[PDB]
């Protein structure tokens, strides 16, 4: 059990340091226990080997991808260094190395003797990284639990799930209720209104059973700290009441919510990215519910803005190439722009022409408006010279044309042709960089650089315990 | 503060009746069905060298190291 | 509220609610009556409004209704005077017509609307330069009427000017587009100002497009407010504060300071006729204020603008953010009313909030969550500057505007690529807005030119430029455009500044001249000057020659205020305020101003007013002065006022470096940047000379004076000094000052050594004269270039004098001196002979005692001769190297100084040199220097400031301390700091002493204060001379015991081996403290004779166990842990068997040798077992007597017991005590102390304890130790040292007798009183106020002592008592910090002595213990 007991504190000193580094990243002692009670329910060897998946199985869910990663080069450190030979140890050390900056070299080769081993220089050697980084995650043998599977197993009425300001789960959410159970109630915390109306509906449906969603409290925080701290710590009656969940909205980047509430309430991190293709078929999917105030031209407008903001919200994420910092763009973003779209139509002639401040107003102060650095203004502005001047084709992606509204002039059928344009791509390999007007050299660049931040951060936690 | 210097030291004035103690100023008189506790939340906090001498340091906490010996208690309910 | 009360209670009077409108309009400042009638308002600008309906008054009328009629009337009247003067533009009216008739706001809506119209029709027919030209005429003719019109319309036609020209850039930009769509866009972004001529209801007929949208004016009176200049971004600023507002977002600009932000918001709001309400949030702003205002915006529909949000306080900052989303949510929905503050309050939807938010030192500061979707969020950037050069070229009077611009930037943007980075070079805007501004003079001797934009551009950018950079400048200025040949006001001033020089003393160099020439023309500019270099560069010999060169040709006088800015406090200096009573007091600076401004009774008009900064300058100060620096010219209180500057008062600041300045700062003033020193360094010695020559015309005849000026011409040549000035580098030079600022301590010197031996020169050979005379010089040079030098390394600099002076002429020797007769002219040259001391045993411990040396004499008489020349001196050196003794007694011994002696430490005030002075000085008010502080009697004063490089410094990194004594140094009075004039110092001198600046406690000096002194470095002496003077010592003492005369030669020479190796094994490397010096030398001389004197005679065996414990107690005490402990054991041993050869001697170990006057009635070597029972008879009695505390005896303890019972015996008496924890270390100084019957004080302290209190205790424990005698003993733990100034407390106690500030002013003649009382009971009378003063502190001297307890010296509190030099010094450090094994079992013993145990195995109880 000193054997089981000596991994088991440098496990927990590798979670612990997660809370050092990030507020939402916490675990307490009783957490790693019934995690170690799971674990039941050579002889050694195994239950140490438990152990460890079972570790990476709970907690890999409450961080997001880079410290899920993190987690997992070191968790197969603290694991192996104990277990196999000195011969492992360096080899695969200088490999971490290799993926850091720390220092390149070769690992120590024997025929057949590391197979294992083997596969994974292949990976760091072939310059992929994203696959290298993941090798220690697969290399667990665990069913990597997806935001349902964990909600089910899960035996609490509270949940807070954090993501960064590029996603909200909420629709997945929807989405989770749907598939089991039902009862879904989405409820913003905005104005005294909604706080207000909002209190009510919270003692309301534990009695009744039904799940509550509160979304992005950080903003309605103060009032966190009175009423729901204190509303939600009181509530071990909410064990008594009916079967019901409540789950709350976070943002990673963003104000540090109370701690003692937070390690209560089970913890999740959406780190589910779209794809350009399919947020084209998510922006343009709603907007066929405004219904009707401008010409069949706008939907061509309205499904041009589509395209061009699932195309900066692509590059927000690669930096530095792409974008020199990180900026978010809204749904509001979008609106601001429609709205001046709407408005260049409603002032304008049909003549295409009206096009030369359309993109001065869009790239400048609709989306340029929190762009600071003259670097990055340009990016903006070269997008819009690429996604709006066109004359009958526009070819936004390879893949793609859009050609210009046509004589026939149908309200109806222009929308269905431009979902059909739609429904004929298929999203490249390669979208970041054949879509994104982006170079493939600038991409694994980003991949480098995400692996060297994984690598480094593990070997810095090893050396520390 | 330093007043409750003389109080921790266990120091006195012996007297008729009196046991009398010197705290800042006054003397003022011990009884001895007094007691005397010093509590401390934060173990990043650092304490005077009179205090911590003159002190016996007792800790409540519940550290990193407490998981080992109680993964053994429930390794053993389910191994033998 | 009480605003709200005065008016309706002010009713009756109406004409009293007039000063109540500047605040609830922001735009009108007071209201016009006819009595009944209401005629019209008038607003802050100045300008008046005419109503069109004059408003009824009545008797039953409210303030509410009346006012009511007001605002509707005003907005009414200013649509009424839109259409009257829009309609008649339209036919065809001169606009300077309008001008004279129409409110500004009403003209400069009616020109955008006609302009948009007439710009509207002419995008279809393209006919722009037909408008152009004639936009442009208006242009010119708005401006020539301008320079002939009433300060009034001067607003009105200059704020129109900012529109014209904005008018006509757009119609510009517009006619040049390479097609109609390019055309199209630009206009879609400016600002529109349509009417409709459609409909009714006119205060809503006027609206505004811009990007596709439209904004209702609403017709809100502006007045006449600065208007800010378009720029592009201007444009776009408010393009993106519309596109918010259009679909009912609030309007946010983030950025850093200076980007204008709110003046944007403002801006934006005058343009639709609206005056934003401006809330400067956390200038300690009230919320309830702002809740109230919150209301009234979302009422009256006003525009709110959030003055730098983010630096608001997070509960604050909450409360306001919740209640914004209120407005801002209300809004975007359209909610009738809105609930905020709960109430049920309504909203206008005209309503606005605007955010304007600074960048924290994170970075670019954000929103809260919540209004993240209620607001958008915009970055604010520098205008690229070329567009805004353009407009300010344009407005001057153009000549050709846009050429100009364009070079002008481009030559700026060059200089920036081209020029090297350095610290204070700024090309940006703010520099080219600068050039534009020295312009508009310019233009007035010159042209509206690009000749007088190329003087500008020299006149700013280059006085500012070092050499390299210098021509980088020359290069591209006539590389980008070319002006002309010839300089204007050429030969005037020229001769002028040549005239003023002759007569201060100085040389016309190439460079003082272009110094000169620069400073001359910037003042004219610039009411602001900054002048930067190396210390002893020529500054306030430029300005003070530039100055003095403009009486001479303006006619007009200066008056000079030349204030040392860091010497005084912001308080002492700008105006400071008391805490409770809030009483407005002077100050310094403000307080000079009011003779110019508030009374200017004599002659000040005709005068010019100059005030200097001689020291550094900082952001503190700047900030508080940033004002005057600004278009403002007026000074702003903290409390009560703006003092305004006339033209006449000129502000410099003459300084070394600037790197603390914020740019901003600097590209107010003018920057002179000097890049290297004015003059040669012959022509420096050529004025020094004539400097000194001055002063002795006062004490010297023509014809003396006639013969010496021609003796040094003859005898000093430059070419000889050239080489020995470059010779002076190659040497190292401890406290570092540059060649150039040595040469005043050679010619003083040179000139004093020279005009000494005058009698001599009469009668003596011509010969034999220049002899004496190239001697002198050759030895003032050598410790002018060469005293703060090795002396090792003097020797080999005066070879190198010889060398390059005259092969054949007198040679300098290291002792050489010139020598004369007693009755009789006599000479020759003659060195190194040397008195011989005698003295008794009593004698030997004396704080003045000096056995003349070799080098005694050799550093006393120079140190005597820099006096006489009257420069200061500064004595450097290690601790012991006497530099101390050899200043005092050179002083201590002649009639003609007197000293007094001030020990700074790291945070010592410029009141204590003031206080230490106040004892030895009469304030006497001759009106020959107004206020003068000359010493109390009538002969010369001499300040020594011991451990001058010890004070600290700003946070900036400025010691005024230092910088005061500079001001002495320099100045030669001072300004006294609350009372506020300048007190004129007369005969006092200022000597300082100081370690090196590589020792640790350290801080280095500014070579603008050690550019005043001589410097002599100090050294150790020999070993030799060591040995040979405390054979004189051991001599002395030796008449105690005259059996062992001839023991003194190996006592004294193994005293300096023990000295010697102890230095040398025990360094500061292994520990801090490991310190040693000839100090601990005296220190066992004297520590051995207290032995003997008090003795029973001595055997041979006797004595040296006696020189044994001492030798111990001295250097061994201090020693930590056991190595180095049993290392001086053998050391000891070591030295005995060499210099002391016997085999009567014994265990030397200090457990061994006990020496102790407790048990006998002489000072004798005890027995280990009579102590301990003496000990324990003790202690019971002490344990019994005084506080109950129970401890074991052990062998360390009488060891111990013995070390504070010497220490606590001698006169002072100081033992710091390093003990680790519950040692005992306090235990055992309560009973040595009680032992020797000393009351015990121990400082009382807490948490919560102000210095005051330990004020109070050290105060109370001083006058008992000598106005009642009491004999104390203060006992201060580490714990008690509160603050820093509780150990600076502490420092004064022991370095000085006294502390100065606890008895000062009438507590001072309280205790000066009493103390006449105590000293007459005693017996004898003391008349002067210093002989009382000396008995005080004497008796303080030998009754207190202070035993410190500091328990982990590796703790950085406790650090500080061992470093503090005054601790160290007069402290005996003693080391107690680890039980050892023997002491631990001896302890362990005798507490397991009580016996539960029985037999067992093995000792039983033996074994238990060593467990
Ligand atoms: N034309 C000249 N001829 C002879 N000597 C000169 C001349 N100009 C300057 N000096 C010498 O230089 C000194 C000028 O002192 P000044 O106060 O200007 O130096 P500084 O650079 O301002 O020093 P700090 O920076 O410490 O104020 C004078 O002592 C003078 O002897
Ligand atoms: N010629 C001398 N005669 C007597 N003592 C001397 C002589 N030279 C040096 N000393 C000793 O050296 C020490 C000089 O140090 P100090 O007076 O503190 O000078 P400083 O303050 O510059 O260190 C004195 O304690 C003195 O005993
Ligand atoms: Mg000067």
């Amino acid at each position: 059990y000193s054997i089981i007991g000596k991994h088991s504190v440098k496990i927990f000193s590798m979670l612990e340091k997660f809370g050092q580094f990030h507020w939402f990243y916490g675990i307490s002692i009783g957490q790693f226990l019934s995690c170690f009670k799971r674990v039941f329910i050579t002889r050694v060897d195994e239950i140490l080997w438990l152990l460890y998946q079972e570790v990476y199985c709970q907690f890999s869910t409450a961080l997001d991808k880079k410290f899920k990663m993190i987690m997992a080069m070191t968790m197969f450190c603290l694991y192996k260094f104990d277990i196999e030979s000195e011969q492992y140890k360096e080899a695969v050390l200088t490999m971490i190395g290799v993926l850091s900056e720390s220092s390149d070299g070769v690992p120590k080769l024997t025929v057949d003797t590391n197979n294992d081993l083997r596969y994974l220089w292949d990976y760091v050697t072939t310059k992929s990284y994203i696959s290298a980084l993941n090798w220690f995650k697969n290399e667990f043998f665990v069913d990597e639990w997806n935001i349902a599977d964990v909600v089910a197993n899960s035996d609490n009425n509270y949940f807070t799930m954090a993501s960064e300001r590029d996603v909200d789960g909420t629709f997945k959410l929807i989405e989770l209720a749907k598939a089991s159970k039902e009862s879904l109630k989405i409820i913003p915390l905005g104005s005294i209104e909604n706080l207000n109306y909002a209190q009510e509906e919270i003692s309301k449906s534990k009695i009744e059973g039904g799940w509550i969603l509160l979304q992005n409290i950080q903003m309605s925080l103060s009032w966190v700290k009175t009423y729901l701290h204190k509303h939600v710590e009181e509530t071990k009656a909410a064990e008594e009441h009916e079967k019901f969940k409540m789950f709350m909205t976070c943002h990673l980047t963003g104000d540090k919510l109370p701690a003692p509430l937070l390690q209560r309430t089970d913890r999740f991190v959406y780190e589910d990215i779209p794809g350009i293709l399919d947020t084209v078929k998510d922006l343009w999917g709603s907007q066929f519910f405004t219904g009707k105030i401008s010409g069949v031209w706008s939907v061509y407008c309205t499904f041009l803005l589509s395209w061009f903001h699932a195309l900066i919200t692509a590059r927000t994420r690669l930096v530095p190439h792409g974008f020199s910092k990180k900026y978010y763009f809204n749904d509001c973003d979008f609106q601001f722009a429609s709205v001046y779209l709407e408005n260049v139509l409603a002032t304008n002639s049909t003549n295409n022409i009206p096009w030369a401040q359309v993109r001065d107003h869009i790239a400048t102060i609709v989306y340029g408006g929190k762009i600071d650095e003259e670097k990055d203004l340009e990016v903006v502005a070269k997008l819009c010279a690429h996604v709006f001047c066109g004359s009958d084709n526009l070819q936004i992606v390879p893949g793609v044309r859009i050609p210009q509204p046509l004589l026939q002039q149908s309200e109806e059928e222009e929308r269905a042709r431009l979902t059909a344009i739609l429904s004929n791509t298929i999203e490249p390999a390669d979208s970041l960089s054949s879509w994104l007007q982006l170079p493939r050299e600038s991409i694994l660049n980003y991949e480098r650089l995400q692996a060297k931040e994984v690598a480094s951060s593990t070997e810095q936690l090893l050396q520390e315990m | 503060d330093p007043i409750i210097s003389r109080l921790i030291s266990r120091e006195f004035n012996h007297a008729g009746n009196r046991v009398t103690v010197e705290i800042g100023d006054h003397e003022v008189d011990v009884s001895g069905d007094f007691k005397l506790f010093i509590h401390s939340c934060d173990p990043s906090g650092d304490i005077p060298i009179f205090l911590r001498s003159r002190v016996r340091l007792v800790h409540f906490v519940t550290n990193k190291e407490s998981i080992e010996t109680r993964i053994f208690d429930i390794t053993l309910t389910e191994e033998n | 509220n009480d605003d709200l009360l005065k008016i309706i209670g002010s009713g009756k009077h109406h004409d009293q609610v007039s000063k109540f409108m500047k605040k609830m309009f922001g735009s009108i400042e007071s209201i016009i009556f006819l009595e009944d009638f209401i005629t019209g308002v008038r607003s802050v600008e100045g300008e008046v409004l005419n109503l069109n309906e004059k408003i009824e008054l009545k008797d039953s009328i409210q303030a509410q209704e009346w006012l009511n009629i007001l605002d509707t009337e005003i907005k009414l009247s200013v649509f009424t005077q839109f259409r009257d003067c829009l309609g008649q533009i339209k036919d065809g009216t001169d606009i300077e017509v309008v001008v004279s008739k129409y409110i500004f706001q009403a003209i400069l809506l009616s020109a955008q609307v006609m302009w948009t119209e007439l710009v509207e029709k002419c995008l279809q027919t393209n006919q722009f330069s037909k408008y152009w030209k004639e936009v442009d005429m208006k242009i010119k003719g708005l401006l020539d009427k301008l320079n002939k019109s009433s300060d009034n319309v001067k607003k009105k036609i200059e704020a129109l000017l900012v529109e014209y020209l904005h008018f006509n850039n757009v119609i510009g930009q517009l006619k040049n587009c390479s097609t109609k769509e390019e055309a199209r866009l630009l206009w879609a972004k400016v600002q529109k100002f349509y009417q409709k001529n459609d409909t009714l209801d006119d205060l809503n007929s006027v609206f505004i497009s811009q990007s596709g949208y439209l904004l209702q004016y609403k017709f809100e009176y502006i007045g006449i407010p600065e208007r800010l200049i378009y720029t592009p971004l201007l444009l776009i600023g408010f393009a993106t504060l519309t596109d918010s507002l259009h679909q009912k977002y609030g309007g946010c600009f983030f950025g850093p300071a200076g980007t204008g932000k709110t003046e944007t918001v403002k801006a934006f709001g005058q343009n639709l006729g609206r005056v934003v309400v401006v809330f400067n949030c956390d200038d300690s702003f009230d919320y309830q204020v702002l809740s109230r205002l919150l209301v009234g915006i979302t009422q009256i529909g006003a525009w709110g603008c959030f003055d730098e949000f983010n630096r608001l306080d997070e509960k604050v900052l909450s409360a306001v953010s919740a209640n914004i989303q209120q407005i801002q949510n209300g809004l975007q929905v359209g909610k009738s009313h809105i609930t905020l503050l709960e109430e049920e309050t309504p909203l206008s939807p005209h309503t606005a909030v605007f955010i304007t938010l600074n960048p924290g030192y994170n970075g670019r500061s954000e929103l809260p969550e919540n209004l993240k979707k209620s607001f958008r969020e915009f970055s604010m950037k520098s205008p690229q500057s070329g567009t805004i050069a353009e407009m300010i070229l344009q407005i001057m009077g153009f000549e050709d505007s846009k050429s100009l611009a364009s070079k002008i930037v481009h030559f700026l943007e060059l200089l920036s690529s081209k020029c090297s980075s350095m610290n204070h070079y700024h090309f940006g805007l703010r520099t080219l807005k600068g050039v534009l501004r020295n312009c508009s003079p310019l233009i007035s001797e010159f042209g509206e030119g690009e000749k007088t934009v190329v003087e500008s551009l020299k006149r700013v950018i280059l006085p500012s430029l070092g050499d390299t950079d210098e021509l980088v400048f020359k290069d591209e200025l006539s590389k980008i455009f070319d002006s002309a040949g010839t300089p204007l006001n050429s030969k005037a001033i020229v001769q002028c500044l040549k005239d003023a020089g002759q007569r201060s003393g100085f040389s016309m160099s190439e460079e003082f001249l272009k110094k000169c020439m620069q400073f001359y023309y910037m003042q004219k500019t610039q009411q602001a000057l900054i002048l930067v270099g190396k210390a002893g560069c020529g500054k306030t010999a430029t300005w003070k020659t530039v100055i003095d060169a403009m009486a001479i040709f303006d006619g007009h006088a200066n008056v000079v205020y030349v204030i040392d800015t860091k010497v005084l406090t912001k308080e002492s200096l700008y105006g400071s305020m008391l805490k409770a009573t809030l009483e407005w007091r002077d100050g310094l600076f403000t307080s000079i101003l009011r003779r110019v401004n508030d009374d200017i009774t004599g002659t000040f008009k005709n005068s010019r007013i100059w005030v200097v900064f001689d020291s550094d300058l900082d952001p503190e100060y700047v900030e508080a002065m940033n004002s005057v620096l600004d278009d403002n010219k007026i000074l702003t209180l903290p409390n009560g006022e703006r003092l305004p500057i006339p033209p006449n008062f000129r502000i410099l600041f003459e300084t070394d470096n600037l790197d603390h300045t914020t740019p901003a700062t600097i590209t107010r003033c003018g920057l002179l940047w000097f890049s290297t020193d004015v003059c040669s360094i012959s022509s420096k010695i050529d004025h020094l000379l004539n400097k000194s020559y001055e002063a002795l015309d006062n004490k010297l005849s023509m014809f003396e004076l006639d013969k010496l000026k021609d003796l040094i011409s003859d005898s000093f040549d430059m070419a000889s000094l050239t080489n020995i000035f470059t010779c002076s580098n190659d040497l190292v030079h401890i406290l570092g000052v540059r060649t150039f600022n040595k040469l005043e301590t050679a010619v003083q010197l040179a000139v004093h050594l020279i005009s000494s031996y005058r009698q001599w020169f009469q009668n003596l050979d011509d010969k034999s004269l220049k002899d004496v005379i190239t001697l002198l010089i050759k030895r003032s040079l050598l410790y002018a270039l060469a005293g703060d030098s090795t002396g090792e390394s003097q020797r080999a600099f005066i070879q190198t004098i010889n060398t390059y002076f005259g092969h054949d002429s007198q040679e300098l020797s290291d002792y050489s001196t010139i020598v004369i007769a007693n009755d009789k002219l006599s000479f020759s040259s003659f060195c190194s002979e040397i008195p011989s001391v005698s003295l008794e045993a009593h004698e030997v411990m004396r704080p003045d005692i000096v056995i003349p040396t070799i080098d005694t004499i050799k550093h006393e008489k120079i140190f005597y001769d820099l006096l006489n020349s009257k420069r200061g001196i500064i004595l450097c050196g290690p601790p012991g190297s006497g530099k101390t003794m050899i200043m005092n007694n050179a002083l201590r011994n002649s009639s003609l100084y007197d000293v007094v002696g001030i020990n700074f430490s790291k945070d010592t005030t410029t009141e204590h040199i003031l206080s230490a002075l106040h004892r030895h000085t009469n304030y006497v008010t001759t009106s020959k220097g107004l206020t003068l502080l000359p010493k109390s009697d009538i002969k010369n004063l001499v300040l020594f400031c011991d451990e001058i490089n010890l004070p600290k410094l700003d946070k900036y990194g400025s010691q005024n301390v230092v910088l005061f004594l500079r001001q002495l140094m320099e100045k030669q009075g001072f300004w006294k700091t609350p009372e506020n004039k300048w007190v004129t110092i007369e005969r006092i001198h200022i000597v300082g002493a100081c370690n090196p600046p590589t020792d640790p406690g350290r801080i280095p000096m500014s070579e603008r204060f050690t550019r005043h002194a001589a410097i002599l470095y100090l050294g150790y002496p020999s070993g030799k001379s060591l040995s040979q003077i405390y054979e004189i010592y051991y001599k002395a003492i030796f008449k105690l015991v005259p059996e062992f005369r001839s023991y003194t030669e190996p006592f004294a020479r193994a005293s300096v081996h023990l000295y010697n190796e102890c230095k040398a094994r025990y360094s500061t490397g292994l520990q801090s403290h490991y310190l040693f010096s000839p100090r601990e030398l005296t220190r066992l001389v004297r520590g051995v004779y207290t032995a003997i004197n008090t003795g029973p005679r001595q055997t041979l065996r006797s004595l040296i166990r006696l020189w044994a414990y001492e030798a111990w107690r001295i250097f061994a005490d201090r020693l930590v842990g056991v190595k180095e402990k049993n290392s001086f054991e053998q050391l000891l041993y070591e030295t005995v068997d060499k210099y002391l050869p016997n085999q009567d001697l014994g265990n030397i170990s200090s457990t061994s040798l006990l020496f102790s006057g407790l048990l006998s009635l002489d000072f004798k070597e005890v027995n280990k077992t009579d102590l301990v029972n003496f000990i324990e008879e003790r202690f019971k009695t002490f344990c019994d007597e005084e506080l109950e505390v129970p401890m074991v005896i052990h062998e360390s303890m009488v060891d111990h017991i013995l070390r504070i019972d010497r220490a606590l015996k001698q006169v002072q008496g100081h033992m710091m005590l390093i003990g680790a924890s519950r040692t005992g270390k306090t235990i055992l100084t309560r009973f040595v102390a009680w032992l020797n019957g000393l009351k015990i004080v121990q400082p009382k302290i807490h948490r919560h304890s102000n210095l005051s209190d330990f004020d109070m205790i050290l105060k109370k424990a001083i006058s008992d130790c000598s106005l009642k005698e009491s004999r104390t003993c203060l006992i201060i733990d580490e714990s008690n040292i509160l603050e820093t100034a509780f150990l600076e407390r502490m420092n004064t106690l022991l370095a000085n007798a006294d502390i100065p500030d606890l008895f000062q002013g009438e507590e001072y003649d309280k205790l000066l009183n009493n103390l006449r009382n105590k000293t007459r009971s005693l017996g004898l009378l003391l008349d002067t106020e210093q002989e009382l003063y000396d008995w005080f502190v004497g008796e303080i001297a030998k009754n207190l002592h202070v035993v410190f307890t500091i328990c982990d010296p590796t703790n950085n509190k406790s650090s500080a008592m061992i470093s503090s030099p005054a601790l160290f010094n007069r402290c005996i450090i003693n080391w107690m910090g680890d039980w050892d094994t023997k002491t631990m079992s001896q302890v362990a013993n005798n507490m397991v002595d009580v016996i539960p145990m029985e037999f067992t195995d093995f000792t039983i109880r033996d074994a238990v213990v060593n467990i």
